[PDB]
């Protein structure tokens, strides 16, 4: 009996496969990912969230005479109910919407309209990575990006220095990153918040005349205006990362200034407005709006994903401070390493709802001289029970099941693609760097299986891979650069 | 790039944790990367074989792969107990089963086919489930039904073992070509199952293709096989003129719309949208009136069978059972109208599932494990193929001959190692078979296994000493008949070069086989073969005169997708450089005449068609006319829309 011996010899193996990794798709729950997308809509002050849940669907049909309509083809769906409380001065409407989402049958595929569809993992960088002359951080909808430009400065004695200035390329504009803090917390507020208020001082012309001569070498004095001078320490100026703040601060100011205008927030709030709106009448008001938007760029999911400590995760300002403190180390890191990449399965499926909600909320954010309640109602008025299914199928988010063999473990169960929504990969872009290999690939990915149609856009996970638990599908637990 | 320095071979010792999809292919540390990377795609495209066999040289890794692939077999999650089983058709029937640990209820449905994709599928080898009957007990590890790949004892297999040799046959193996004996072609097989959706309206009728007027069999029966590759043909009927149209329904007419398919019909299902009272009287719509009724009967059965279960106080049912119960109770009710593609059709529409076995034919492709891809060129009767007629074992005949020219040029020496291993296995097996009692026979085996894979010797000894005398004798007879399996791992643990040298040196009584009418020593081994998806009938196309586009140029028509025609009647376009390469010859007027009379001018096309049809068939002397072409008119209209015109002189 050859077969009995073969079975015994197979059972006496030692390098068994990883059971947990293969049967993973059924562990994911839609309700876990549903919350951040709904909470995104909270930008409008009136709208308040109330949660969402899965509704029961089991029911025994009772005989009826109502000319019922039934479909020829079979499909499996599941009902999700969301609730919102729209509150106004007198109206306190409650809106309950229902959405259909496909259910995972046999733990592997969806069945829609008699056809079978296989979900696939997507591989993407964790964030805070580096691109050509820029440092970018991925986000749900708004990709905040920092851009650096070299500049030249001359001191009092005439020594020339070349430094760097950083701008936040947000809202299709180039704006210094210090003016946001100067508008929010103020001059002294920003100085205290950064922690450099003990090293930065501003002196007038009369104080410049009475400047400490013996402290000139110890404390380098830099020009601000024709009369106002800046007092800063050379020891603080030693580090380039520290010098970044000095360069940006000197770049922010202009020739025209007033001593009492420095302590006034409006003095540069109107400057930011003029940067945004050219008309003088609204220079204040429009600027205020931007500030509000700048406090809602970051959402909860990006907070949960990031691996930084709690102290550097309070809000957008703390994130910007932590990013700008360690600019050099972050820009010195590479990109192709696998230590800072993750895999998504459902967040790239729930895209159309987020897109629709953003499109709806922008319209009501840009409304003027009208009643808000009607527009807020129109935001939620259109919710089709076949919205998600139609948008998913039409845009080809899911991949059609076209296989002929019964060997499915290596073919479709473990397959990852770098293309799709928010994918830097693009055939016409001709980015040959992304299609290459890195020494970190070995041990956690397949170096052989590649699609012949387009190399590098499809591989296969190693069956022996052990994803660490409680890390939200992270290959490692620490970034490539320790930063410690 | 100095990033390689992080990689250290000290930790990657004795563990295959860095291989994906290469676990199946053995001796992976010999072939290059360019040929190895083709194996992944080759495994991705591999159709099912009827007579699947486990590989002779196994990597000890395919068993777990087969176990963890749940797309081909279905086992029992928990211990069940059969409650009831009901029939639906000649073959397909369902059964309702109940747990013994939770009280829930589930259903299991027996089938005879599966639609993997638009063309390819397989047939369920449902044997254990059929034996289950009359309130039996299902255990945890039992498997209900399985695909054709899996064998009796869960051992995987995705190919066949064929006797092979490296030889040249009348230059028929140039480039990548393979000859194959008739017996091997008989051994190799494939399956094919397809679904066809025919449609019938109120005006249309069905011709009496099968049977006489007594039995107006419009379509084949449940288990019969179709003939002439025509499943059913429907003819439009008009109220105004039907006296001279419906005189004889036993023959095809000029304006017909037949449906083409091939195979054996296994499953049908009919959905109707007309009142039954109007359908009861029509004589030509007879067979449908049969099947529909039968179908409804089945539904009624379930409504009278388990209505005490779901409608009772327990209600502990799974989602699948409840959904199926609601779906089946939908039909027996009244005033129900179906819809298709978000539209309400008028006449009834059915479904057909057709199964067929396709044998190996010229033009197909077969490849080995190491990506030595080839193409079948010419099959021969087994008599013509080379045979050995001098040695002790006269009679062995090679089944496939491979190209010997491109073995070293292709940079993949694994095939030679595999063939040498199988040849040494053949020699040692014959030596063992010649003489020796069971007391020492196993020793003759063990020695050979001692110099190939040291890990296998311990398991060999344990298994051999575990059994008793009769089973040991049966196992020895079986290994004598089929052959000694040899195991070696892909990357870490295998034979290289020094081991082969020592193995050759130790056995001094081995010489090449001397064939007949060859005068050159030759070796024949056994190699693993897997079929591929690529077929000649999936891309062949021809076109005489199909439907024309709205503008007037020929265009692709969607009829082959709905099984309304045999060939994919798609024209081939002339590319940008094709016209220039044709213009390589100094003649240009002939090119212009050909293009204009083929796909530009309607009057010229009609004149050519007529002049070709009527006249002299042996010798043709057509004379084209001069009429302004369509493309010139299109261009003139577009340019005069822009505001510019092309003026001669």
């Amino acid at each position: 009996m050859i077969s009995n011996f073969r079975k015994f010899h197979g059972n006496k193996n030692q390098e068994k496969f990883n059971e947990n990794l293969i049967l993973n798709k059924e562990n994911e729950s839609i309700l876990n990912y549903l919350d951040p997308i709904c909470k995104t809509l909270e930008i409008i002050p009136e709208i308040t969230y109330l949660g969402s849940s899965v509704e029961p669907i089991n029911k025994v049909y009772k005989f009826n005479k109502e000319e019922k309509t039934s479909d020829i083809e079979r499909s499996e769906l599941q009902l999700i109910k969301m609730s919102f409380l729209i509150e106004k001065d007198d109206k306190k409407e409650e809106i309950n919407k229902f959405i259909y989402f496909p259910k995972l049958i046999d733990s592997q595929y969806f069945i829609i309209n008699g056809n079978r569809y296989y979900p696939i993992y997507q591989l993407l960088d964790s964030g805070t990575y580096r691109t050509n002359k820029a440092l970018t951080l991925k986000t749900l909808l708004m990709p905040i990006v920092l851009r650096e430009k070299k500049e030249t400065f001359d001191d009092i004695n005439g020594e020339t220095h070349t430094m760097l200035n950083v701008d936040l390329d947000l809202f299709k504009s180039k704006v210094p990153f210090l003016i946001y803090f100067f508008s929010k917390f103020g001059f002294e507020g920003t100085l205290e918040y950064f922690g450099l208020q003990d090293l930065i001082h501003v002196l007038m012309k009369e104080d410049l005349d009475q400047l400490d001569e013996d402290e000139i070498n110890d404390n380098v004095i830099f020009m601000i205006t024709k009369n106002i001078s800046l007092v800063v320490d050379k020891n603080f100026f030693s580090n380039k990362n520290n010098q970044i703040i000095i360069a940006t601060l000197l770049n922010c100011f202009n020739t025209r200034i007033k001593i009492d205008k420095i302590y006034e927030k409006d003095y540069w709030v109107k400057k930011l407005g003029g940067y945004f709106t050219t008309n003088n009448s609204n220079k204040q008001e429009k600027g205020e709006g931007i500030i509000l938007s700048f406090e809602r760029i970051l959402d909860e999911w990006t907070k949960k994903i990031l691996r930084t400590e709690e102290k550097n995760k309070e809000d957008i300002y703390s994130v910007v401070r932590w990013m700008i403190n360690n600019y050099l180390a972050l820009v010195k890191q590479d990109n192709m390493n696998l230590a800072n990449k993750r895999i998504r399965l459902y967040e790239y499926l729930l895209h159309p709802l987020l897109i629709k909600f953003s499109k709806g909320t922008y319209r009501v954010l840009n409304n003027r001289n009208s009643n808000k309640f009607e527009k807020i109602k129109t935001i939620f008025s259109n919710i089709q029970e076949g919205f998600l299914v139609k948008k998913i199928i039409n845009n080809e988010l899911l991949r059609y099941d076209n296989s002929v063999n019964s060997i499915s473990l290596f073919t479709l169960i473990l397959r990852y693609t770098q293309s799709g929504p928010q994918s830097p990969f693009s055939s016409n872009s001709t980015n040959n760097k992304l299609r290459g290999l890195h020494p970190s690939y070995l041990g956690r990915l397949g170096l052989t299986s590649t699609s012949a149609g387009d190399p590098g856009a499809s591989g296969s996970l190693t069956p022996f891979l052990e994803l660490p638990e409680n890390s939200y599908m992270h290959f490692t637990e620490e970034p490539e650069i320790n930063l410690n | 790039m100095d990033d390689i320095s992080v990689i250290k071979n000290e930790d990657y010792e004795g563990s295959h944790r860095f291989l994906a999809e290469e676990l199946l292919m053995p001796n992976a540390n010999k072939t290059d990367g360019n040929r190895s990377t083709m194996f992944c795609s080759h495994l991705a495209q591999a159709v099912t074989l009827q007579k699947a066999e486990p590989p002779l040289v196994y990597t000890n890794f395919e068993n777990q792969v087969g176990k963890y692939s749940t797309a081909g077999y279905r086992k029992a999650n928990s211990n069940y107990k059969v409650i009831e089983k009901i029939y639906k058709n000649d073959y397909n029937y369902v059964l309702i089963v109940q747990d013994q640990e939770t009280g829930e209820y589930t259903l299991f449905e027996r089938a005879e086919c599966e639609f993997l994709t638009e063309h390819y599928g397989f047939q369920w080898d449902n044997d254990k489930i059929d034996s289950l009957k009359k309130d039996d007990t299902i255990e945890k590890d039992t498997v209900l039904y399985k695909n054709t790949c899996y064998d009796e004892n869960m051992n995987f297999g995705y190919g066949v073992n064929l006797n092979a040799a490296y030889f040249s046959y009348k230059n028929e193996t140039l480039e990548d070509a393979i000859v194959i004996s008739e017996s091997a072609a008989k051994k190799l097989g494939t399956f094919s199952v397809n679904k066809v959706k025919v449609s019938v309206n109120t005006n249309d009728i069905l011709l009496n293709l099968y049977g006489d007027n007594e039995n107006y069999k419009g379509f084949p029966d449940i288990g019969e096989h179709i003939k002439n590759q025509i499943i059913a043909s429907r003819r439009r009927f008009d109220y105004n003129t039907a006296l001279y149209e419906l005189k004889n329904l036993n023959e095809m007419r000029d304006s017909d719309t037949p449906f083409f398919a091939d195979g054996k019909i296994v499953d049908i299902e009919i959905f109707s949208n007309v009142p039954e009272e109007e359908l009861k009287v029509q004589k030509y719509n007879e067979q449908v009136l049969y099947y529909i009724n039968k179908q409804k009967e089945f539904s009624n059965n379930v409504y009278q069978k388990l209505k005490k279960i779901v409608e009772g106080k327990d209600n502990n049912v799974s989602d699948k059972l409840l959904h199926f119960y609601n779906n089946c109770k939908m039909r027996i009710d009244e005033n129900i109208s179906y819809t298709y593609q978000n539209s309400k059709f008028s006449g009834f529409i059915m479904e057909f599932t057709i199964l067929e076995e396709e044998p190996l034919n010229k033009g197909s492709k077969i490849t080995g494990r190491y990506g030595n891809k080839g193409v079948i060129s010419k099959i021969l009767p087994d008599d013509q193929m080379p045979t050995v007629a001098e040695g002790r074992f006269k009679g062995l005949k090679a089944d496939i001959c491979l190209n010997p020219l491109g073995v070293f040029n292709r940079l993949n020496p694994s095939q030679l190692i595999e063939q040498e291993l199988n040849w040494i296995a053949k020699f040692i097996r014959k030596d063992m078979e010649e003489a020796g009692s069971n007391e020492e026979k196993v020793s003759i085996l063990l020695d050979f296994l001692n110099r190939v894979n040291k890990e296998e010797t311990e398991l060999m000894e344990e298994f051999i000493n575990s059994l008793n005398k009769t089973e040991l004798e049966e196992f020895l007879n079986d290994i004598i008949e089929n052959g000694i399996p040899i195991c070696q791992k892909p990357f870490f643990g295998n034979i290289g070069l020094d081991e082969l040298w020592e193995l050759y040196n130790h056995y001094d009584h081995i010489d090449y086989f001397k064939c007949e009418g060859i005068s050159t020593p030759l070796i024949i081994g056994e190699i693993y073969m897997v079929r591929l998806k690529h077929e000649p009938h999936s891309k062949f196309s021809a076109r005489s005169t199909s439907f024309m586009n709205l503008r007037g140029l020929p265009a692709k028509s969607k009829n082959f997708k709905e099984h309304k025609d045999l060939y994919s009647k798609t024209p081939v376009r002339i590319g940008n450089m094709e016209i220039s390469n044709l213009s390589l010859t100094n003649e240009m007027g002939s090119i212009m005449d050909m293009l204009n009379s083929y796909s530009n001018n309607e009057t010229n096309r009609r004149e050519l068609i007529m002049q070709l049809l009527t006249g002299n068939p042996f010798d043709t002397n057509i004379d084209l006319s001069d009429v302004e072409s369509g493309t010139s008119k299109i261009l003139k209209s577009l340019f005069t829309c822009l505001g510019l015109s092309i003026d001669d002189v």
